[PDB]
This record gives C-alpha cells, structure tokens and sequence, in this order.
C-alpha cells in the first residue's frame, strides 16, 4: 500500500500504439476479462483526455482465454529504472514458473498510469474502442518486475538458505529455476518453491535443458560415389566456411574437376583429396576463438526454413560471429504449418536466448509482414514478446546451414 | 452547473494560452457578433470576462449568418486527445435491420460544457470601430466549434449521454458518427416510432435537440459517398473526365475514384494509370498518358457504365470470398454469402517487387482479403480459389517463405494459376553442361555474355550499355537460346542464381521476360552456383574467355 514513482526517461512521451484489429471471437474474451479486472480495480475505464494507446492480444497459453499486452514501445521509453547469472545455463535442469499475478497486489503510481492505456477495439469501427488504464502493477512491463524486486526477494529468501546450490532468475513474469540434481528430485524441489509461493500468497498455476545446448558444428556429406556437381556444392560449401575457418583448403579437391567438364560425370575421389576433406572435416569440430558477447550490442536471431519440418537459426550480434546457432524440429501432429513452427521457434530461441544472456533477441523473420501480423497469436503462448523485423530477401544460405 | 460531466483539459506542458491579435472588421459584420453573441450569452454557450484575461483568438463573420473562430494557435498550445473515429464503417458490415432512423444532433457542440479551468483560454474580443472604445470581451463555456478537443469530448460525452436509455433498450441498435446518429430497430415502425421519440426526448432532458419533422433523413442515406437503401448499399455515381492532357494531379485523383469503385464495380484496374505516378515530381507536371494505361481506363469507362449494387451483412450465413486472375498482376475478388449477392469486391495487383509468379501474388491476395474480412466482419471467409491442391502445396512446401494456407476449395473457372515451369533439383544426365559468365566494364559500360560446354562450344556475344548484373543474365539467356530441351547451366553470380532460384512468370524486365520464355519451352533445367574465381571446372575457362 505505497507507490513507487515512476519516471519515462527526459523528454519521452508515452506510447501511442495502433490496436490491431481483432476477430469478434478474440474482443469477446477482452470484453469478459476486462469486464472482471474492472470489478477488482486493477483496471479503470479512460476518458478522451488520455491520448496514449498500447496494443492488446488474446492468447491461450489452454481452454481459457488470455489478455497479453504488447508494453514493448513503452518498455522502451520507461527503460532507465533500476543482475543475470552467468551459471543458468550451466545447470542440467531449468523450470520455467509464471509468477505474474504476483503484480496485481501492488499499486501503480497514479502519475504513470495514464502511459498503461489499451484499447479493446471494435468490429467494422462501429464503436469507439474501450479504453482503459492499469491501476495496479501490469504483466509485460519491465517496470513491474523491478519494483516487485524486494518482496520476491523476501518470499524467496527462507527458500534459497534451505537450497544454496539451485539458481533462482527472474525476467519479466517468469521465474527460472535451475539444478543439477536429478529430474524427480528437480521436480520436488520446485513443487516445494511453488507451494512456498503460494503459502505466501503468489499464485504460480516448462522443463528446459541447457546441458545439451551447443553451438552446432558444420557437417559435410559422405558419399560413395561423388559427381562434378557435389564437388562443386562442397567447394562452394567449404568456401563459405572459410570465411568462419581460417584452415580450410580446396585446392586438392577443385583439381579434381580441372577442365570443362558435364556436371553428371563421376569423380573419383584421389587420396589428396580425400585427405584435405578428412582435414577439413576436423576444422569444423574446434569452434572459433573470437566469438566474444558484448552486452551493449543487441543480439540478433536469422531463421531459415530448411523444408520437411526443420528450421535453423543464428544468434549474432555481429556478422559471422555466432554466438550460438541451432536446428529446430517439431514432429507433425495434423496441425503443424508453417506459421505454427516459426511460432514455436521464435519462443524457443527467445527462451534459450533469456536463459543465456538474460535479453531477447531480435528477429530477422522469413515471412510476409501482414501474414505474421495476422496469425502469431493462434500460437503465442510466452507471456513476453520480442522485437521483429521481415527478411524479404531469399537466403541461398539455405544449404550451407543444414 | 451543467448536467453533461466535463473532461480536464490541459495545454502542453510550459505552453500558454493563445494571444493572437484580432484584425479589424467591418461594421457590419461588428454588429452580426454583436447580435449572435448576446444570443449565445443568453444561451449560456458564452460569458464576457473581466481584463485580466490576457487571452485572444481571432473571431469573424461570413455567410443567415454565421461567426467563425480561428482556434489555430490554442489547437497547437492544447494536449492531444484520444483520436476519434479515423476509419469509417464500412456498409457491408452493418447488418440488416427492419427500422432505420437518421438523427442529426443540432448546436451538437454547444450542447456539452468545457472545462472552467481550460475557458480563460478559449477568450475572443469582438471589435470597436476604429478601436474608438474597448472592444467587449468573450469567453467560451461550451465546446468552442473548430477546437481540438471538441470531436471527441463530444462524442465522450454523448456515449455516457446515451448509456441509460441503451440500458433500457437493449434490442435498439445506435450507431454515433460525427454528429449524426442512426437508430434502428426490428420493432413495428409504431412502436420503433415511440422508441425514436423516448430518445428524443431523453436527449431533449440533457440538452441535444433532435430533428421535429419526423426524422428528415429518408432512404436512400447519402452518407460519406455511399448510396444506403433497405436492403441494399452502392457507391454514389463516379465520373471519370476526359482531357487531352493529364497532370499529375488529375492522375492521382483519377486512380482515387477508381480505387474507391472497386469496392462495388468488380473488374477496375488501376495499375498501368497507377504505374505513370513513378516519378512524381509535382501535380502540375503533364505526363504522357501510355497505350497500355488508356486501355486500361477505357475497360473502366465501360465497367462504370452499368450499376452495381452490394448487399448487407447476415451472421447466420456463412462468408465467402473468390478470387480471379485478370492478367499483367492484377486480380480481382468478390465477397458473398449467397452466390450472386455481393458484400463487397476489391482488386489486388501490387507486384512487392521486380520479379514475382502467380501463386506468389494469389497468396498475398487471400492475405489482404483475410485483414479486410477482419476489419469488416471481424472473422475470416472461405476461400473459393482457382488453383488446385497440388499446384500450390507444391509451392508453399518448396518457397523459402512461411505462409499460412487457409482452408480453400478448388474452383474450375480458368483462368486457373499454375506454375509455367519448375527447375531441376538434380543435375541432367546426357545433356550439355553449359559454363555461362559476363561482364562489363563499369566505366565504358560495354560488356559480352558468353559460354563454353562440354561438348566443346564456345561462343561469346557482344554487348552494348550493359551492367556486370545484366550481363550475368544475358550469359544465361545464351545458353537456354543455343541448348537443347534439356540443358545444365553453371553461373558464378550470386545476383542471377537468386533471381532464377525464385521461378518467377513475370518481371518488369524484358530480359528476364524472355528467360521466362526459354524457360517454359525448354522441359529440363537444372541451374547451379559455383564460387567465382576459385579455378573450379569451366568457370575458370569462360572467365578467361570473357575477360580477353
Ligand atoms: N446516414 C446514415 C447511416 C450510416 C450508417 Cl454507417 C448506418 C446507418 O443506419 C443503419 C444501417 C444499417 C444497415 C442496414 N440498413 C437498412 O436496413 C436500412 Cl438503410 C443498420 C442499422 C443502422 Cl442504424 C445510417
């Protein structure tokens, strides 16, 4: 029962997000679930003398319906306020635990509410949308989780002494919790933070594994009998590598196709060669020295349809210093497309990236703007959200990747 | 005082409040203030104010007559508001109602108090003549007409107006636009006639005068260029001119009203007029209209001939959209729920690029219908589409790009889309491989395209102000004219492999217009990259041979 001011940095207004437009299914579950956080007073109704908007979306996380707010425009103008540890990625096991509506017991500073406007929209632009404001601590701003800061800390804090060697982080509405211990005792000890939690009044209604997590090696082909055009893949392969690889060598093996030759012949494979592709194949295993994280650059994540399923994607933040890259699958289960599986891999990639580095990346996204715009809610289930950006080029990296 | 609650207002933080001059008028126009003004102090709209206010805004008289205030200089000083009705409905998503009553709201801004903190601000002076004694000092304790705030805290204060008759009302529909408002019921026209005048009345307690004869609007409603009647909405007439010269200008304003007839008239095109606008240095540059863009007006000319008509919105049916192919990138689609009942029509011919093909372009159709349905009808239609499963499952699966593919039924109404040519994924076997390069210096801007094989050809064509890129497709152009059906090409260029690896049917350039063509007569080509200046296999002999 105190506010803590809150300041937006020197001379930044409030957000003045579009609300993009939803399906009556979508506004009705707004209606429903802003209808009872009215009643509760964690939100109020806004008159015409309030000009700041913040995008809202439903979302499933399950058969319930979800409000997600996108607080990213006034995440950034709040930003300023007021610690990741380096062994989470360490751990064999990480949980994941909601611990948002832990916010909604703390008040808002009642100067700074006005910045948490959102619109429920309406259909055909009928209506004028319903606009409210927060009152209370809301979920998704960077804000709520600084200024909970010292409660978690208090309701935490028996619970740490008792477990010394588990690491606790916490990033916006989730807490991660990692341990070395074995998978049931893991579970046990976080079913006991969970009830810990919620004896203390948080309600907690995800099991991650940065053990097997690596920076993915590039794999060459082993064939039995080569053509002109598999040498000349693997030449234009190993190139490119070169630029990563400082030892790799392609002479031997680009003799091998001296003279105008048709692309279907055989080639056998000479011992020099096969000795400078077996070489080659050991370059590949020893990653580079100079891949070094700069916390002020941002990280950047490009993702790569490869077809059947299979999606690759790079973490840089500077070209061709991968900080970290990998391959993602989802076995087909009737529902599975195209939209569903980038979806899931950008969750994917943005939580490795938040257990790693404690921020999100930014997304170089394959895939029309609009189409995105429209669809990445059916599959959105994170409670966070990061900053993306179109790739309308095609790569011709696709091979080289996989 | 006032029933109606205010808004607070405030200005800008660390600005003041207008001091604009007020210029000297006429006096007769003196006394039409004068006259007004003692009219709006008796109404309460207005108050005289002491000296101190040290606060002025322009005022006039122009025409019944009429005062004006020029409310510029307080509209850059006052705070922003929450914007107000941007989008317009649109007809075809209102929904049919037995009862539809037009209501226009008189002196509607007058109506609704200002904030009293906020009225020292909003201070005009009507003039002496010759500034022979002091001029008489106003202020505003209504929302000032031409403020910027006055839109939307009268629409603000109209919903709270209306909230407890719509309590009592639930069946009644009320639609708030501007300073209209549109009644409708299913109730018998008696008893929707008590209904109408309850409402006049409870507006009459809170001080919004309503229309006494009868209701003064009739159908049809020519409202924001529409056409509304009982059971169906159409555009207002269009008219295209005609001159021997068009100006920028009179082009922009030409696609406009094409554009807007798209909406009813199935079959506008605008691309090719559109297309003339690249330039665009100034409205009043005259652009020589092309062969391909007077066609194109001319097929609108006989499309507007005939009228149109859309429906109204049922949710009980279902929603349905078609989509058609009308040649040279653009498509055109209708939206309906019984088969020639239209909603609504549209067209789609943007290209998103130099190069494109056909289920590209239709995908991106279904997408802006799919954002238009939602706006509209807030859900998603099924889609009858001229293109069978396998055309595009095979794309979609094979482009590089994730695309959401709604549920769709094949419809046979050629034109039907289809993909002109697929590449190889695997090398030929028994056909030439041809080692294809080019150049070009990029000061003499003279280059060659030329290939060498396995069989032992060799050619090199000469090339005139050309670009190192063009050149890399002018080499593979080469080889598809000098191959048999089937052919291997091999090309060092990152640049060409891209734009061929797209399996494009279409492009603004004529060059890659005519590799398309090769492309589609020849049966099988396989395409492959190699690293440039690496000594690999032909690459280093026709690198050679273009560069002597
Ligand atoms: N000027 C005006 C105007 C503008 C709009 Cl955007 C709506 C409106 O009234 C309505 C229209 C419809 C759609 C169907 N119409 C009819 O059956 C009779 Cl024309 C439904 C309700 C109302 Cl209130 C009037």
């Amino acid at each position: 029962i105190e506010t803590v001011p809150v300041k937006l940095k020197p001379g930044m207004d409030g957000p003045k997000v579009k609300q993009w437009p939803l399906t009556e299914e979508k506004i009705k579950a707004l209606v429903e679930i802003c209808t009872e956080m009215e009643k509760e007073g964690k939100i109020s109704k806004i008159g015409p003398e309030n000009p700041y908007n913040t995008p809202v979306f439903a979302i499933k996380k399950s058969t319930k319906w979800r409000k997600l707010v996108d607080f990213r425009e006034l995440n950034k103008r709040t930003q300023d306020f007021w610690p990741h540890p380096a062994g989470l990625k360490k751990k064999k096991s990480v949980t994941v635990l909601d611990v948002g509506d832990a916010y909604f017991s703390v008040p808002l500073d009642e100067d700074f509410r006005k910045y948490t406007a959102f619109t429920i929209p309406s259909i055909n632009n009928e209506t004028p949308g319903i606009r409210y404001q927060y009152n209370v601590l809301p979920q998704g701003w960077k804000g709520s989780p600084a200024i909970f800061q010292s409660s978690m800390t208090k309701i935490l804090e028996p619970f740490k002494k008792q477990n010394p060697d588990i690491v606790i982080y916490q990033y916006m509405d989730d807490l991660y919790v990692g341990s070395d211990l074995e998978i049931g005792q893991h579970r046990t000890k976080i079913e006991e933070l969970r009830q810990h939690l919620l004896r203390w009044g948080l309600t907690t209604p995800y099991e991650l594994h940065p053990d097997k997590w690596t920076v993915q090696p590039i794999v060459l082909p082993e064939k039995d009998s080569w053509t002109v055009n598999d040498i000349q893949k693997l030449v234009g392969k190993l190139n490119w590598a070169s630029q990563i690889y400082p030892g790799i060598k392609v002479r031997q093996l680009s003799k091998l196709l001296r003279g105008t030759k048709a692309l279907t012949e055989v080639i056998p494979l000479t011992e020099e060669a096969e000795l400078e592709l077996a070489e080659n194949r050991e370059i590949l295993k020893e990653p580079v020295h100079g891949v070094y994280y700069d916390p002020s650059k941002d990280l950047i994540a490009e993702i790569q349809k490869q077809g059947q399923g299979q999606w690759t994607y790079q973490i840089y933040q500077e070209p061709f210093k991968n900080l970290k890259t990998g391959k993602y699958a989802r076995m087909r289960g009737a529902h599975t497309n195209d939209v569903k599986q980038l979806t899931e891999a950008v969750q994917k990639i943005t939580t490795e990236s938040i257990v790693i580095w404690g921020k999100t990346p930014k997304f170089k996204l394959p895939i029309q703007k609009e189409t995105w715009e429209t669809w990445w809610t059916e599959y959105w289930q994170a409670t966070w959200i990061p900053e993306w950006e179109f790739v309308n080029t095609p790569p011709l990296v696709k091979l080289w990747y996989q | 005082i006032s029933p109606i609650e205010t808004v607070p207002v405030k200005l800008k933080p660390g600005m003041d409040g207008p001091k604009v001059k007020q210029w000297p008028l006429t006096e007769e126009k003196i006394k039409a203030l004068v006259e007004i003004c003692t009219e709006m102090e008796k109404e309460g709209k207005i108050s005289k104010i002491g000296p101190e206010n040290p606060y002025n805004t322009p005022v006039f008289a122009i025409k019944k007559w009429r005062k004006l205030v020029d409310f510029r200089e307080l509209n850059k000083r006052t705070q922003d508001f929450w914007e107000v009705q941007l989008g317009i409905p649109h007809p075809a998503g209102l929904k049919k109602k037995k009862s539809v009553t037009v209501l226009d709201v008189g002196d509607a801004y007058f109506s609704v108090p200002l904030d009293e903190d906020f009225r020292k601000y909003t201070a005009f002076t009507i003039p002496s003549i010759n500034n022979e004694t002091p001029g008489i000092r106003y202020q505003y304790n209504v929302l000032p007409q031409g403020w910027k705030g006055s839109p939307a805290i009268f629409q603000s204060s109209m919903t709270k107006i209306l909230e407890p008759f719509a309590a009592q009302n639930p069946d009644i529909v009320i639609y708030q636009y501007m300073d209209d408002l549109y009644v409708g019921s299913d109730l018998e026209i008696g008893q929707h006639r008590t209904k109408i005048e309850e409402l006049r009345q409870h507006l009459l307690r809170w001080g919004l005068t309503t229309p006494d004869k009868k209701h003064q609007k009739e159908p049809p409603f020519l409202w924001m260029g529409y056409e509304l009647h009982p059971d169906k909405w159409t555009v207002q007439p269009i008219v295209l001119p005609e001159k021997d010269s068009w100006t920028v200008n009179d082009i922009q304003k030409l696609v406009g009203k094409l554009n807007w007839a798209s909406q009813i008239y199935p079959g506008i095109k605008v691309r090719q007029l559109s297309k003339l606008l690249r330039g665009t240095k100034a409205l009043t540059e005259v652009i020589p209209l092309t062969e391909e863009a007077e066609l194109e007006l001319a097929e609108n000319r006989e499309i507007l001939k005939e009228p149109v008509h859309g429906v109204y919105y049922d949710p009980s049916k279902d929603l349905i959209a078609e989509i058609q192919k009308q040649g040279q990138g653009q498509w055109t689609y209708q939206i309906y729920q019984e088969p020639f009942k239209n909603l609504k029509t549209g067209k789609y011919a943007r290209m998103r690029g130099a190069h494109t093909n056909d289920v590209k372009q239709l995908t991106e159709a279904v997408q802006k219908i799919t954002t238009e349905s939602i706006v509209i009808w807030g859900k998603t239609p099924k889609f009858k589409l001229p293109i069978q499963k396998e055309t595009w499952e095979t794309w979609w699966t094979e482009y590089w790009q994730a695309t959401w593919i709604p549920e769709w039924e094949f419809v046979n109404t050629p034109p039907l889309v289809k993909l002109w040519y697929q590449l190889e994924k695997e090398p030929i076997v028994g056909a030439e491989t041809f080692y294809v390069d080019g150049a070009a210096n990029r000061e003499t801007k003279l280059g060659k395209a030329g290939y060498v094989t396995n069989k032992g050809r060799q050619k090199v064509v000469p090339l005139t102000n050309t670009t190192n890129q063009k050149t890399e497709l002018q080499a593979i152009y080469l080889a598809l004219q000098d191959s048999g059906l089937e052919v291997n090409i091999v090309t060092d260029s990152q640049y060409a492999l891209g734009i061929i690896q797209a399996q494009p049917d279409k492009s603004e350039s004529e060059l890659v217009n005519q590799i398309i063509e090769q492309l589609i007569k020849k049966e099988k080509v396989y395409l492959a990259w190699v690293p440039a200046h690496k000594g690999i296999g032909g690459n280093e002999q026709v690198d050679k041979l273009v560069s002597a």
